[PDB]
């Protein structure tokens, strides 16, 4: 019931609906409330809400934000989430001066991979991994949030919605119109996010689909049948694509060590089949000395 | 070879037990019967074909209906409202482009209002506690298909066709889990088209043998033999289509040699 919650303030908008910070008056628990109005529907309960709730109820993991409850008021649906203090995007911006300490970048990536491997193991694609949807707390945890664009997949996959993933974090196979995409698209997003944590700027900040592809191409080289069998047969591939040489990863993210570059290269493999799985990535030498330190800044 | 394929199979095996309807609910429904349910599911098949919905959507809807009826008594006049809301929810969950609500209202030939269909949607969600990601016969089939050598369209289509037939008849199919019905369906399809049997590799993956599939298989074989005489024919009509390789035109085996 909403009567037990005292609202503290409006946090912002999710992928769908409006988010508030609130406090459970009886237990003291601080929560985030996602309000989805049904009065403007018209079409009943939005598919995005149906998926978010059904999928999140199954996914209990320390690196996936916890859905605590779902409350139906007269004309409203309230999703009650555990509260986290900040999103990764704002944290990176705050870290403009000092940068983010390696152990923290490493801890976050390690945690993100755990969260994602759990989603994939439970047949869920997130499909919108970007720093804005990755939430951190004062204890050093980071968690996947906003499953408004997620969906349950099958083995093997069939064609799903084409318009997925925020552009900057969108995999080449989506950009090229592949009839099938799968768990690899979330790994691509995490790779972009890995790079972004190191530089604190988006790896591939396109402003259109073709601009996005060319940025990828100019960095990783224009893919051919050797690196990515089937690429020239893809629905939106064009023989006129400029052919850029691939550049050393040492130049893509100069601060990164050999282990980090190795891992990043595997997360950004053109061929979805060769691209590393979140599960396999957990055992990458990059994480041999991983710990879980608190953020270096007050949140 | 899609990764997580084993993790996912294991997880679906766990979830299907948790998503299972009460096997004996129909006897506890004072005003509805197996025959009424068959008529409803056969109608949903038609709806699915009309709006070119995925088979997965159909299977999910039937799962929602059976679970709903496992806990809510329903008068016959409202059965179709339950089914309609279920198909709408399945579509929203599963389709890239679900039909609009007005379309679901329209297909009930104006038996119910948009208001009713939307309120029922809400009730269905509450009754299922929003747990909509149910394992289906379809989901297990598409996994089993990966074990063909080589892949065969007729086999795949015939398996889906048989799995779909089981949706219609609560007696006896409410008694079998999706993974088991899918097992019987895959074997039956394989044996019909190619002469082959439940492969060693699926015994390793599932723990099921022909022996453990036998009871469901005996049922499905009978359902298959009698399909042309079944009161409900929408699935047979559907599977005459070149889309499903006209597998409903295939002749069922006279014996299985169990
Ligand atoms: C991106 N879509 C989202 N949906 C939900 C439900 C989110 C969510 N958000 C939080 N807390 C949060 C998230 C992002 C930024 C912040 N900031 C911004 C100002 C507000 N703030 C205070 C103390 O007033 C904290 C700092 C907070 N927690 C859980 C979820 C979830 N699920 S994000």
């Amino acid at each position: 019931s909403m009567e037990n919650f005292q609202k503290v303030e409006k946090i912002g908008e999710g992928t769908y609906g409006v988010v508030y910070k609130a406090r459970n008056k009886l237990t003291g628990e601080v929560v985030a409330l996602k309000k989805i109005r049904l009065d403007t529907e018209t079409e009943g309960v939005p598919s995005t809400a149906i998926r978010e709730i059904s999928l999140l109820k199954e996914l209990n993991h320390p690196n996936i934000v916890k859905l605590l409850d779902v409350i139906h008021t007269e004309n409203k649906l309230y999703l009650v989430f555990e509260f986290l203090h900040q999103d990764l995007k704002k944290f990176m911006d705050a870290s403009a001066l000092t940068g983010i300490p390696l152990p923290l970048i490493k801890s976050y990536l390690f945690q993100l991979l755990q969260g994602l491997a759990f989603c994939h193991s439970h047949r869920v694609l997130h499909r919108d991994l970007k720093p804005q949807n990755l939430l951190i707390n004062t204890e050093g945890a980071i968690k996947l949030a906003d499953f408004g664009l997620a969906r349950a997949f099958g083995v093997p996959v069939r064609t799903y919605t084409h318009e997925v993933v925020t552009l900057w974090y969108r995999a080449p196979e989506i950009l090229l119109g592949c009839k099938y995409y799968s768990t690899a698209v979330d790994i691509w997003s995490l790779g972009c996010i890995f790079a972004e944590m190191v530089t604190r700027r988006a790896l591939f900040p396109g402003d259109s689909e073709i601009d996005q592809l060319f940025r990828i191409f100019r960095t990783l080289g224009t893919p051919d049948e050797v690196v990515w069998p089937g690429v020239t047969s893809m629905p939106d591939y064009k023989p006129s694509f400029p052919k850029w040489a691939r550049q050393d990863f040492s130049k893509v993210v100069p601060p990164l060590d050999e282990d980090g570059r190795s891992l990043l290269s595997q997360m950004l493999h053109y061929d979805p089949n060769k691209r590393i799985s979140a599960k396999a990535a957990l055992a990458h030498p990059f994480f041999q000395d991983v710990t879980k330190p608190v953020p270096h800044l007050r949140l | 070879v899609p990764d997580y394929h084993e993790d996912i199979h294991t997880y679906l095996r766990e979830m299907e037990v948790k998503c299972k309807p009460k096997v004996g609910y129909m006897k506890k429904q004072p005003d509805i019967t197996n025959s009424m349910r068959a008529i409803l599911v056969d109608w949903l098949v038609e709806v699915g074909e009309e709006y070119k919905l995925q088979n997965e959507t159909l299977h999910l809807a039937v799962n929602y209906i059976d679970r709903f009826l496992s806990s809510m008594s329903v008068l016959r006049g409202k059965l179709q409202l339950v089914g309609t809301a279920a198909m709408l929810l399945a579509s929203k969950f599963e389709e890239i482009y679900p039909p609009e609500v007005a379309e679901f209202v329209y297909i009930t030939d104006d038996t119910y209002t948009k208001k009713q269909v939307l309120r029922m949607e809400h009730l269905v969600l509450k009754v299922l506690t929003f747990d909509l990601a149910a394992p289906t016969v379809n989901q297990f089939l598409t996994q089993y298909f990966l074990h063909q050598q080589p892949a065969n369209c007729k086999v795949e289509s015939l398996a889906m066709f048989l799995g779909e037939l089981s949706l219609i008849d609560a007696d006896p199919y409410l008694k079998y889990l999706p993974s088991v019905i899918a097992a019987a369906a895959f074997h039956l399809a394989l044996y019909t088209v190619t002469g082959q049997s439940w492969p060693e590799s699926l015994i390793r993956k599932t723990g099921y043998t022909l022996e453990s599939l036998k009871p469901c298989l005996m049922d499905l074989h009978q359902t298959y033999l009698k399909a042309p005489q079944h009161a409900q024919q929408s699935i047979r009509e559907k599977y005459k289509n070149s889309k499903y390789h006209g597998v409903s035109l295939l002749n069922p085996p006279e014996t299985l040699n169990l």
